[PDB]
RNA sequence: UAGGGAAUAGUUUAAAAAACAUCUGACUCACAUUCAGAAGAUGGAGGUUCAAUUCCUCCUUCCCUAACCA
């Protein structure tokens, strides 16, 4: 009751984070990386997902905040070949790159050095860690192709 | 014009619909099953472990718990090291001349983007010429409607 | 008209300034 | 300026070129990994085809003839040879090298499954001493050109290393000799920064009795115990 | 450490059997 | 002032078609007619619905009626 001391002892909302319903990319501020994809590519994908499993639980243990972890398409790339004495270039291999991102946020600027080194230190044989700035052209990537924008956009052209 | 200009307009009305309409993820093709993995016929024949067989991958798990636990011990104490000696060489830096750790302290614009690739098997042979052929990439393409 | 509080409200200790940093209880138990 | 004097050293470090080889612990488990991978997988295209065609060889056997007249000439079992006889005159590369045999700790190419250092030799008062590489403070300027600056210095090299942020990985302090010992110059104060050598190599004009790449099992030998000590805080094996 | 998350198994339900292979790079290089 | 109804290709009518206009061609010495092709719209914005030509609500717009008794 508001009149006695033990008013509002039931208070909880302000406990918990505001989820009030696209949503604005919010940058680092000037000591520490605004957010990072952590990209993982690799000719196997086992190893790209055990490695992005694993810098998961990594960011994860180390309280740096990862706000996505998500897949991007696979790419299938034919590996021709020249036959022996000859022309026709013959197909043998069919290789497929799966990438992996694990998107953090909040990295300390002193910190990055240490992260950047355990996590270059323990990648498996056959993976390219690539750590960039997330950007808009990233997020986009991950969409499907839209054919009539284009068309209509090269009417403004 | 009361044709010509009025397409010109009907793209405006073309762009905001389109720009509003929502996107569609592109699919990965990882998690998804192809139908022709739910034949029946591929499933090979599943055979019974022997009792030693159990028993020797449950010792050999057992192991393998302790063993990952040792790993992440030294993980973490290489980690504490390197914490603590950054944070006892910035604390003279500042005493010494704030001017330098002001620096110090601030982002480097040009760390990112960082790539690193992982070791190989064997290292690269000195003198070793790589068949010649052609590489076509055969990605799907998605395309999105509506 | 308010009453102020004869002691420790609960909940007062948790620092609500740095609410996503906060370790939760993610589990029931 | 300041009584003390100011150092910029670098802890340049060339990554493993090669995995690190499996211990016995972690042999074993990935016999197991791989053996239950098969167990739970379905056959694949080609172990599908093998057992058709050798399905086709009994209907060419004992039924009076076989229908199937796509009878594919090169058989799953006999193409599994050529791609075994691919492998055989095929040649690895050298995981253990030469400078293993010979024990070389000059060049870049030892101890490729691990993590070398760069160790250099300087004459500091008529007296041989390994530091890593550094380069004296210059006024006007941040303390990562300093450490930029040491690469600039060093002997005929081609070595471009990609420096890990801009913060003072490590530190170590030392007083000078009561006889050389003054007022003006009390002591030192080293700073070092992490670099991961890309591309490049020093010069072959002199290297031997210029600088050495260790692997940090040897670190001891060479650097001074108090140098050694505070130099294995930030370098990690691992 | 390069095999810290290395030693994997393929985590699916259904998915055909994969053998081991070198991949050898224009390098010389193998994986 | 207050209520109702109505915004569909450049046009006019349908429930996204049709006839015109336009564009391309054929026929003609040429043009028109004619013939054969082609493109061409749901007022804007805001929704829901398994799906919006009959549905919103608003804006913008045009119309229709009413505005009386002392």
């Amino acid at each position: 009751y508001k009149t006695k001391p033990t008013h509002g002892i039931g208070k909880y909302k302000h406990l918990i984070k505001a989820e009030e319903p696209v949503r604005a990319i919010n940058l680092g501020t000037d000591y520490e990386y605004g957010v990072l994809n952590i990209h993982l590519t690799a000719y196997d994908m086992t190893l790209a997902e055990s490695y992005a499993q694993y810098v998961h639980n990594l960011c994860n243990s180390l309280s740096i905040k990862v706000e996505e972890s998500y897949a991007m398409p696979t790419k299938t790339i034919e590996v021709l070949q020249l036959q022996d004495q000859g022309s026709k270039m013959l197909l043998d291999s069919v290789l497929t790159t799966h990438e992996r991102v694990v998107q953090i946020s909040g990295l300390s600027a002193t910190f990055a050095e240490i992260f950047l080194e355990i996590i270059q230190s323990s990648l498996p044989e056959g993976v390219r860690l690539s750590v960039k700035e997330h950007t808009e052209e990233d997020f986009k990537g991950r969409f499907k192709a839209r054919p009539e924008l284009e068309e209509l956009l090269a009417k403004l052209k | 014009p009361k044709k010509d200009q009025e397409a010109k307009e009907r793209l405006k009305r073309k762009i905001r619909k389109l720009e509003k309409a929502t996107q569609e993820l592109i699919p990965i093709e990882d998690f998804i099953t192809p139908l022709k993995f739910l034949d029946k016929a591929r499933e090979r024949p599943q055979v019974e472990l022997t009792f030693e067989e159990t028993e020797r991958r449950a010792l050999l798990l057992k192991k393998w718990s302790l063993y990952k636990q040792q790993e992440r011990k030294m993980e973490r104490d290489t980690i504490r090291a390197m914490l603590e000696a950054q944070q006892e060489a910035l604390e003279e830096l500042q005493l010494e001349s704030p001017k330098l750790h002001a620096e110090a302290i601030k982002r480097d614009p040009n760390l990112f983007p960082f790539e690193k690739e992982g070791p190989h098997y064997t290292p690269p042979i000195p003198n070793y010429q790589p068949p010649e052929g052609r590489y076509n990439d055969i990605t799907k393409v998605y395309t999105q409607v509506e | 008209r308010r009453t102020p509080p004869l002691g420790p409200m609960p909940n007062s200790d948790i620092d609500l300034s740095n609410l996503e940093r906060l370790e939760k209880y993610r589990s029931f138990d | 300026g300041s009584p003390w004097r100011l150092l910029g050293a670098l802890c340049l470090q060339r990554p493993p070129v090669v995995s690190k080889p499996l211990t016995p612990l972690q042999e074993e488990m990935a016999s197991l990994l791989q053996q239950i991978e098969i167990e739970r997988s379905l056959y694949s295209d080609h172990e599908l085809r093998a057992l058709d065609e050798n399905q086709r060889l009994a209907k060419k056997k004992a039924d009076l003839h076989d229908e199937e007249d796509e009878q594919d000439i090169l058989l799953a079992q006999d193409l599994e040879d050529m791609w075994e006889q691919k492998f055989l005159q095929f040649k690895l590369g050298a995981r253990i090298t030469e400078a293993d045999e010979k024990n070389d700790r000059t060049s870049l190419n030892r101890k490729l499954d691990r993590n070398l250092v760069l160790l250099v030799r300087e004459k500091f008062g008529d007296q041989d001493v390994w530091i890593l590489p550094q380069a004296e403070w210059q006024p006007g300027e941040t303390l990562r050109g300093t450490a930029e600056r040491t690469l600039a210095t060093l002997s005929e090299n081609n070595m471009e290393a990609k420096f890990l942020g801009n913060a003072p990985c490590g530190h170590y302090t030392f007083k000078f000799p009561q006889a050389m010992r003054t007022e003006s110059n009390l002591g030192a104060k080293v700073f070092f920064f992490k670099a991961l050598l890309l591309t490049g190599d020093f010069s072959q004009a002199g290297n031997k009795g210029h600088h050495v790449w260790v692997t940090k099992d040897e670190l001891g030998d060479y650097l001074k115990p108090k140098y050694l000590a505070q130099v294995r805080r930030f370098v990690s094996d691992l | 450490d390069s095999s810290r998350a290395s030693l994997t198994r393929v985590h699916r339900q259904a998915y055909a059997r994969l053998y081991p292979v070198l991949l050898v790079k224009q390098d010389g290089s193998t994986i």
